[PDB]
RNA sequence: GGACCUGGCGGUGCUUCAUAUCCCUCUAGAGGAGCCUGUUCUGUAAUCGAUAAACCCCGAUCAACCUCACCACCUCUUGCUCAGCCUAUAUACCGCCAUCUUCAGCAAACCCUGAUGAAGGCUACAAAGUAAGCGCAAGUACCCACGUAAAGACGUUAGGUCAAGGUGUAGCCCAUGAGGUGGCAAGAAAUGGGCUACAUUUUCUACCCCAGAAACGAUAGCCCUUAUGAAAUAAGGGUCGAAGGUGGAUUUAG
């Protein structure tokens, strides 16, 4: 039930369990397709849907964006190793940080 | 689409209850008057126990207008304990204050 | 009812006017069980 | 109608129109869902019972071969369907009653055989606002085509017209009009004829429809379809109709169309309009107004027709009657412009604001054209606290300005000399979208950079030319890369010289530099005093420096000047003695 | 943005036509830097530009004294005056008889079904009344209930059909047979 | 320990607007109601299908205008004129944002059938009364 | 700061418009007056007095912001400026001057108000011992000038009365004299009439005390006052009541025949028999049982 | 309060008189006590309309003849 | 100004009084100025009067599952506030008592109006 | 293994206290009898959850059918639902709470001390601590500034609930899901909490406290009638006329 529904930020604070997601949507995107004039489509003065053709061209681009997102998610960051991988040893943390003094490092 | 099954079965009792109405009131009233002949009620207790039974208003159980929980239910809103907790402590129900007499 | 509110849910979400983050969940949730299940 | 919110004001003309056209775009996008999905929204809660608010049903309800079916696809105005199961009804061998064969035909011709246009027509004004002073006659024979459907021969509706068994007024009357409204003149003139051979009458609105008919015949003379247009009028007469107010507003529409050799009949139809005892309308007005106001006329006697208009049109209040009285007010302040009549203006404006005429404007272009002519001619010739007590009651309540305007709003200020309240008037055009008008900016800054002023203006004006200077930048790729004009850096360089912003200066020397745009002797001269008080001789070899190298011929005189007024080393004095043998 | 129409706005500006309706406050119309909240411990109750607690104040801003009173130059188009019926209860009284109760309650949302508000209820004075002998114990001992002693007023009360007017028709009807009985002379009268 | 609308303290970053601050017990010393409909007086009938609407008009906004509404809406109800005042972001455009308001100025009123009206509040940032 | 001359452009421009919607468009419209346009104008309707709109200038909204104490040179202004309490430490030491100085010649302030007028947080040590240096300079004997300093240091007292409020006495009915004064306890209110003279009477509800009060203790408690000030067949009563029972209707009449035999019995006595506890009210009433508990402080059975 | 809603007129006689709609049968019988008690009820009914009450009254009418 | 004097004599109202009842006293008192002055101009006479507020208090269980004695307490403030119109017009109700009508406050607005129209006997 | 740091503990010292709690004290009870209602155990083909303080008239401000998830028997397959599941895990959680708390601490960011260790940071006639923020306090509700309410952070107890609802993980979809019909709530016993008593400051009647008279105790059991309900639990009358003689240890509340 729509009633029974919740907001997003409340049903993951749940799933992590940390104490104890939808950005890649354009404002008027849907199954059905009936591409409109404020949404998607900018302001001929002319209701449309689109076909089942570039329906599915573009719900696949999506789910490719996805899974490109999901590589730029899990790339692999390098880190140099001191006196030993798994180690904190010869790790080199930047320059200081500059003095509220109006001063440098 | 409803809440639970029990929600979609009173919804059903409700239906049915407020079509079968009518009927069901002609006759009781029928039983509990004294003016018929003792044996001119026996048939028409036979359309009541034989009207069915998922009208009689004996089994219309007030549960939540929002999730099914039958017992802790307050009427004047059809919301539960916790729910109207909830509700009236995030403050989109008017008047509702906590009491401090 | 239940019917007319959730059902026009249903049909709005899939005409892309309404966004529920429950519902991106258990797409999402389902896509990622089928992946395995 | 718009938000009170400062990010949701529109700022311009164009802004306010797509914000409307995208509210009314969420309208009859809610239409559509609503009525496509109409079960979800037959639960009435409201008492009394609103249908207004109920949807609409569009789908036939009645799927079964009948004349009920058959008025039920009318009233849906479903054309296709219509003419497809009057076939089928004509297959089953069912007589069709004459009133429903009758609405049959009234939506055939009403629609040229076509379905209804799914949306709602509010286009086809989708001109561009930079060409609104050229070629008003090409753009007659590129704006009066509607793209209307041409009568084609052999259509459902002569199908019809043709199948049915007896033929009566009203038939032939709807048959005659729909010709008319489809281009099918002569066709519609042969109906009549065969009308008249049939003996039956025509209605008020079928022999409007044959003079616009006759009017718009191919290959006649004004005197043939004048006669033409009487012989219709007596027919008129002897079948006993009466005429009325769009009977004579389309002859006056036709006489407009007739131009200088209808002025007398325009007179001669409005006298005979006051003596048969019917009002005149705004059309009315608008039509003969817009009939005598034609470019290339010498005389201007037919422009006075205007004040006799008034004379008779004071402190009346008026009911809608006809479709062109929203363009009256528009007509009559385009003449207002063209004669240069305040007092005439004033007159109208007193009619509009007479009781609800201000509904009379009608349309938003309609509007922005009315004050911006009432608004031009407030700066043309009143005086100029009256000017701007008009351009605070107006804008931006009654209208946005438009580019021109602005131009216009300076020039009254200018011959006024009340230059102080130019950083105002400034800023409220960059908050009404006036930032990127290369036109304005050019205005402004000749206007502001002309004369020497008191500090605390001249400062104003600094900060109103750093700003615009600011603008000039942030234009990133655009196609338009208006080069940076040399007025417009030579005056806001002259103007950060005046209030003492000399670094900025030599910056925009600078900007002078990097564009290759010569500099103005005023410029040069100004800051060659700015370097005397600041006591900098590598300053002034750089304006001298600058002028050669641009060729100047004021570059003997600035080096003079800097051997006058500076103590200069040698190096630097065979430098511009080099200077002054490569000019020379 | 845009720089508001707050400091646009100038004094002796006309504030019934700024703000015609009511309406959620709009703080950026409105040229007055209210501010609300509870504030913070080393702070300022909140500003106006975005407050929630200043929108959810019923905002009588539609309506000031000066609202009221050019409000009604046009409101008294619509009214009379009484007669000389004078503030005298008792002149009032022998003027105008009766009096009814008709009385309707005012809700808020979709529907303006409220079925207690058929309630009518009818208090008339037998002083009033006038023709009244030996037939006022006829009415009396026929309403039970009525008559409180004290005060000579009876008062019959109709909420037995839906409708207001036919409820006032109810009244009128049981007050005038009731009439019609007490002067009906009955056979019994005598052995009482 | 009470944890009903008690946004607990974070580490000093965690911006909170005044009303999500506030905790229940100053539902009305300090906060006020998000919604102002009469039924919850002491004489009325239909306080229970205000209610219901309620939530579904909390939730109809909140997935419509996706993602731009700063805090929560005043359901005030005066006369058959439900008003969904807002306090709207500043970031989607205004084409869009006329679009959704004209989508539910409608849409609500075949709903609940009654003149439902929306008078947006744009505003730069989420607002911030303290960071916990 | 700019802040604060904008906010303050501000406020008396919006202060003007504030009249002009209003009414009183000439030029001098008060605080109060303030205070009355935006009640009006947004009404409140929330219980915290500071939780509520306002309007005032931004001086009393905006806190305090201590200026800078050095310029741009460094060089702090005030001399003690790296002991970080300046005003404080400049206090202390000109009051440790003018001791000795004087030494060679011859209520209080709270912490809080002090913190005010110094614009520095203080501890309350310290705030200890800035009074009793300024009691050493008050015990001693110091002049005019020291007299200005102790004084701009010590503040108001708003000393209050405890005489009892006397009615006015009413030479009314035919012409008898009466006071008519008014008593409340445990839900019971009595609004009794006393004549001066008349021998003894009380019309309790239309009855005498006997009927009205069977129980010896109530006529005891009717009794009371005259008894203590010997005025006992005297004065005459007659009162009406409402509410309450047999005991808090007695005492409601006690209190209003003691309220108002004070404006017959003289200042000196009225004072005495206030002492004596006749003329004040009985704030003892009635608790709240509370969720969870079998009354208002009863528990249940077993919690330990 | 009462906009719209307006029941064809009831006017006051057809919603609690229902002598017209009554029917007279034997009215020293019973039934006819019944008939008496059932008019009361319906006369007392301000939610249900005249057509109602001579929907039930006819429900009693055929059934009662039924037997 | 369309005014239509028609034809048939006043229904002489008398003793118009209004019963306000509402959650905020503030936004009651508001309104009896905006009343109070609005008869003041209308020519109609009023009187102030205050019906005193009611609460109902009433007791939820805090905890979801258990715990009987820990217990939450909710109450509703409602408040009245009375303005009797007396000696008032038939003309003189529908302006006044539609301007106030449509001029009512949100959530935080009763109007119980009751009225007590005079006549004659028959 | 040696030596420490921090915390917990001590049938750990000194001092100062608790006040309805620590004792001596004050008032009314529990524990003894009957009844009502939970729980254990036994039983049944017959739910689940709470289970020292902080479970035990607890989820229930409430089960004859319904509720209902239990059991029996018989049926349903794109099933009110782009299914469902009251299936398993409260030791994945959100949510809403208990408890210390009838507390006053929790602390970002710095700085110093300790040979730059875990860590620690007190002296107002002052020896290194400064502090935003949460909490108490303050301000609010009720009749006052009093009292009572509300409030009481960080964390503790993997404390309570996948069964309010939502939900991760794993599972079922001939099933663990869906519906219909009928039964499940009995005491060889025990215990928790209440109610009423064992009378004489009592009992019955008037009266609602100035009398007459007596010189006791079931809200159980059986019978009658009524209420509500399709179908009796409740209510009134009748009848009867129990055990019971103010309850040990211990304990509760104020
Ligand atoms: C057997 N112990 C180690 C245990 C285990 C689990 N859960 C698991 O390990 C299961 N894990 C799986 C399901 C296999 C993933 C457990 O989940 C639990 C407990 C302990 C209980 C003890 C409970 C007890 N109660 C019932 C009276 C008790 O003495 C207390 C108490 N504080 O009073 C408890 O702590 C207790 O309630 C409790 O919480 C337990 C568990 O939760
Ligand atoms: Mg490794
Ligand atoms: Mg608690
Ligand atoms: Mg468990
Ligand atoms: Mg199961
Ligand atoms: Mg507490
Ligand atoms: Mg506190
Ligand atoms: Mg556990």
């Amino acid at each position: 039930s729509f009633f029974t529904k919740l907001t997003a930020d409340e049903l993951w604070k749940g799933a992590l369990a940390e104490t104890g997601l939808n950005r890649g949507q354009i404002i008027g995107e849907g199954r059905y397709g009936f591409l409109w004039p404020g949404l998607n489509v900018p302001l001929v003065q002319t209701i449309a849907q689109r076909s089942k053709e570039e329906q599915e061209k573009v719900e696949a681009d999506m789910i490719q964006q996805r899974e490109e997102w999901d590589r730029k998610k899990k790339m692999k960051v390098k880190r140099e190793r001191g006196w030993s991988g798994n180690s904190w040893g010869g790790i080199s943390l930047g320059p200081p940080d500059p003095g509220p003094c109006g001063e440098t490092y | 689409h409803y809440v639970d099954w029990r929600m979609w079965r009173d919804v059903k009792r409700r239906k049915m209850a407020y079509e079968y109405a009518d009927e069901r009131l002609r006759i009781n009233s029928l039983r509990k008057n004294t003016i018929l002949p003792k044996i001119l009620q026996d048939v028409a207790d036979e359309e009541i126990a034989a009207l069915p039974r998922d009208s009689c208003p004996v089994r219309i159980r007030n549960r939540c207008v929002m999730t099914s929980r039958p017992r802790g239910v307050k009427r004047r809103w059809r919301l539960s304990r916790i729910v109207f907790r909830h509700l009236a402590d995030h403050g989109q129900l008017s008047g509702i204050q906590r009491a401090t007499w | 009812n239940h019917h007319t509110y959730a059902e026009l849910m249903q049909t709005l979400r899939f005409l892309g006017l309404y966004r529920d983050e429950h519902q991106d969940f258990m797409d999402e949730q389902k896509r990622l069980k089928k992946l395995r299940g | 109608v718009f938000q009170d919110d400062p990010y949701l004001m529109p700022a311009s003309s164009l802004e306010s129109r797509s914000f409307l056209l995208a509210k009314k775009s969420g309208e009859n996008v809610a239409k559509f869902i609503i009525n496509s999905y109409p079960k979800y929204f037959q639960k009435d809660i409201a008492e009394p019972h609103i249908p207004c608010l109920m949807p609409e049903y569009f789908e036939p309800q009645i799927k079964d071969i009948s004349e009920a079916a058959l008025k039920e696809r009318i009233e849906l105005r479903k054309v296709k369907a219509s003419v497809d199961m009057f076939d089928q009804l004509l297959q089953a061998g069912t007589t069709v009653s004459l009133e429903t064969t009758n609405s049959l035909l009234d939506l055939l011709c009403y629609y040229g055989d076509q379905e209804p246009s799914t949306d709602y027509h509010f286009q086809q004004t989708g001109q561009s606002e930079a060409l609104e002073e050229e070629n008003d006659e090409t753009s007659r024979r590129k704006a009066g085509h509607q793209f209307g459907v041409t009568w084609r021969a052999k259509n459902n509706a002569e199908r019809i017209f043709s199948l049915m068994p007896e033929k009566n007024e009203h038939s032939y009357c709807t048959m005659i009009r729909g010709m008319v409204k489809h281009r099918a003149y002569e066709q519609a003139l042969n109906l009549y004829t065969e009308l008249l051979n049939n003996r039956l009458h025509a209605d008020v609105y079928t022999f409007n429809a044959l003079i616009e008919a006759t009017v718009c015949a191919i290959n006649e003379k004004f005197e043939e379809k004048w006669s033409k247009i009487l012989e219709l009028l007596r027919h008129m007469v002897a079948q006993k109709v009466k005429p009325n107010l769009q009977t004579f507003n389309t002859i006056l529409k036709c006489l407009r169309r007739f131009h200088v050799f209808a002025r007398s009949p325009a007179l001669q139809v409005l006298r005979e309009m006051k003596a048969i005892g019917i009002e005149p309308s705004l059309a009315t007005y608008h039509h003969i107004i817009r009939l005598f106001d034609q470019p290339g006329d010498p005389l201007k006697r037919s422009s006075f027709i205007i004040y006799d208009i008034m004379n008779e049109l004071m402190g009346k209040r008026f009911s809608p009657k006809d479709p062109d009285d929203d363009k009256f007010f528009q007509s009559a302040m385009s003449i207002c412009s063209s004669l240069r009549d305040l007092e005439l203006a004033y007159q109208v404006h007193g009619l509009l604001k007479t009781g609800d005429n201000w509904k009379f404007i009608g349309p938003d272009q309609h509007r922005n054209f009315y004050y911006s002519k009432f608004f031009d001619l407030i700066c043309l010739m009143e005086q100029i606290d009256v000017t701007l007590k008009w351009y605070e009651d107006l804008i931006p309540s009654a209208y946005f300005p438009h580019s021109q305007t602005m131009i216009h709003l300076l020039q009254a200020l200018d011959v006024a000399n009340r230059l102080e309240v130019i950083p105002k008037i400034w800023k409220d055009s960059k908050e009404y979208g006036h930032t990127f008008r290369s036109d304005l900016r050019e205005e402004i800054l000749m206007l502001m950079a002309r004369d020497k002023h008191p500090p605390e203006l001249q400062v104003a004006f600094a900060d109103c030319a750093a700003d615009i200077k600011s603008a000039y930048e942030s234009q990133p790729i655009r196609q338009t890369a208006q080069d940076w004009p040399a007025t417009s850096l030579n005056c806001i360089a002259i103007l950060f010289l005046r209030a003492g912003r000399t670094q900025e200066a030599w910056k925009m020397l600078g900007l002078f530099r990097k564009h290759n745009k010569i500099p103005r002797s005023e410029l040069l001269n100004e800051l060659m005093d700015s370097a005397k008080v600041s006591n900098s001789p590598s300053q002034a070899i750089e304006v001298v420096e600058l002028a050669s190298a641009f060729s100047l011929p004021i570059c003997e005189g600035l080096t003079q000047r800097v051997m006058s007024d500076f103590a200069i080393n040698q190096e630097q004095k065979e430098a511009l003695s080099n200077l002054t043998a490569l000019t020379s | 943005a845009l720089p508001p129409r707050t400091e646009k706005m100038a004094v002796d500006q006309d504030w019934p036509s700024v703000y015609p309706v009511a309406a959620p406050f709009k703080p950026s119309a409105v040229p007055l830097p209210v501010r609300m909240g509870y504030p913070v411990k080393k702070g300022v109750p909140m500003a106006k530009e975005g407050n929630l607690e200043l929108l959810k104040i019923p905002n009588f801003l539609h309506l000031t004294p000066v609202a009221i009173k050019k409000h009604c130059e046009a409101l008294k188009d619509f009214c009379t005056e009484w007669p000389a019926a004078l503030d005298s209860d008792e002149k009032c009284e022998k003027h105008f008889p009766i009096e009814i109760d008709s009385t309707d309650y005012v809700s808020s949302g979709p529907s303006v079904r409220n079925p207690r508000a058929r309630v009518v209820v009818l208090r008339v004075k037998l002083s009033s009344l006038n023709l009244d002998d030996h037939a006022k114990k006829k009415l009396i001992k026929l309403v039970g209930e009525r008559y409180c002693k004290t005060t000579d007023v009876l008062t019959i009360k109709t909420d037995r059909c839906p409708l207001r007017r036919q409820n006032y028709d109810y009244a009128v009807y049981l007050l005038t047979v009731l009439y019609h009985e007490s002067w009906n002379t009955e056979e019994w009268e005598k052995s009482k | 320990k009470n944890r009903a609308a008690r946004v607990r303290v974070s580490k000093g970053d965690k911006p909170v607007t005044y009303e999500e601050a506030h905790a229940p017990h100053y539902i009305a010393h300090r906060k006020g109601w998000l919604s102002l409909h009469t039924g919850n007086l002491d004489g009325e009938d239909h306080a229970a299908e205000r209610t219901v609407e309620d939530v579904f008009l909390r939730k109809f906004m909140w997935g419509t205008f996706p993602g731009c509404l700063a805090d929560q809406l005043v359901l005030k109800r005066r006369g058959n004129q439900l008003e969904i005042c807002a306090v709207v972001l500043r970031q989607l455009s205004p084409h869009k944002y006329y679009f959704l308001v004209g989508y539910s100025e409608t849409l609500l009123s075949y709903f609940y059938k009654c003149p439902v009206r929306l008078h947006l509040q744009t505003v730069p940032s989420k607002v911030v009364y303290k960071y916990l | 700061e700019d802040f604060i001359k904008k906010q303050i452009e501000e406020f008396n421009i919006g202060k003007r418009h504030l009249a002009n919607m209003m009414g009183e468009d000439p030029e001098t419209f008060t605080q109060e007056d303030i205070d009355r346009a935006i009640a009006y104008l947004f009404p409140s309707g929330l219980f915290e007095k500071r939780a509520r709109p306002v309007m005032k200038h931004p001086e009393q909204i905006f806190p305090r912001q201590r200026a800078i104490q050095w310029g741009e040179d460094g060089r702090p202004f005030h001399y003690l400026f790296y002991t970080g309490k300046q005003s404080y430490y400049s206090l202390m030491h000109d009051v440790y001057g003018m001791l000795l100085n004087l030494e060679k010649h011859q209520r209080w302030l709270i912490k809080e108000e002090l913190e005010e007028m110094l614009v520095e947080k203080l501890s309350d040590l310290d705030y200890m011992q800035f009074i009793r240096l300024l009691e050493k300079l008050l015990t001693s004997q110091c002049g005019a000038a020291e007299e200005e300093f102790v004084q701009r240091f010590r503040r108001s007292v708003t000393l209050e009365s405890k005489k009892q409020l006397i009615e006015p006495v009413q030479y009314d009915e035919q012409g008898m004299a009466f006071s008519k004064s008014e008593g409340k306890r445990k839900t019971a209110k009595a609004e009794a009439i006393v004549y001066k003279h008349g021998s003894g009477r009380i019309k309790v509800n239309g009855i005498d005390y006997q009927l009205y009060f069977p129980i010896t203790q109530d006529r005891e408690q009717l009794m009371f006052p005259f008894h203590f000030v010997d005025r006992l067949g005297k004065h005459d009563v007659t009162c009406t009541v409402s509410g309450g029972g047999r005991s808090a209707q007695a005492g409601a009449i006690r209190l209003a025949m003691a309220k108002a035999l004070c404006s017959f019995v003289t200042e000196d006595e009225v004072e005495w028999m206030r002492q004596a506890g006749l003329l004040t009210t009985d704030p003892r009433v009635r608790e709240r049982k509370k969720p969870g508990q079998e009354g208002a402080r009863r528990k249940f059975t077993w919690k330990k | 309060n009462e906009a719209g809603f307006d029941d064809d007129g009831s006017e006051f006689h057809e919603h609690i008189f229902l002598e017209k709609h009554l029917e007279s049968f034997p009215k020293q019988g019973p039934i006819r006590h019944f008939m008496e008690l059932v008019t009361c009820g319906l006369s007392k009914n301000p939610y249900l309309s005249v057509k109602q009450k001579v929907e039930h009254i006819e429900w009693f009418r055929n059934y009662f003849n039924e037997k | 100004p369309v005014v239509t004097i028609s034809d048939e004599p006043d229904i002489l109202y008398k003793r118009l009084s209004v019963l306000v009842k509402g959650h905020d006293k503030a936004v009651l008192d508001s309104y009896e100025y905006f009343a109070v002055l609005a008869a003041k101009e209308l020519g109609i006479s009023i009187k102030v009067h205050e019906p005193p507020r009611k609460i109902e208090r009433f007791t939820l269980l805090q905890s979801v599952h258990i715990y009987k004695k820990h217990r939450v307490q909710y109450e509703m403030r409602t408040l009245y506030r009375c303005l009797e119109l007396e000696h008032l017009t038939g003309s003189t109700a529908d302006v006044y008592l539609e301007y106030i009508q449509r001029n009512l406050p949100e959530g935080v607005a009763m109007e119980v109006t009751k009225t007590q129209l005079e006549q004659l006997p028959e």
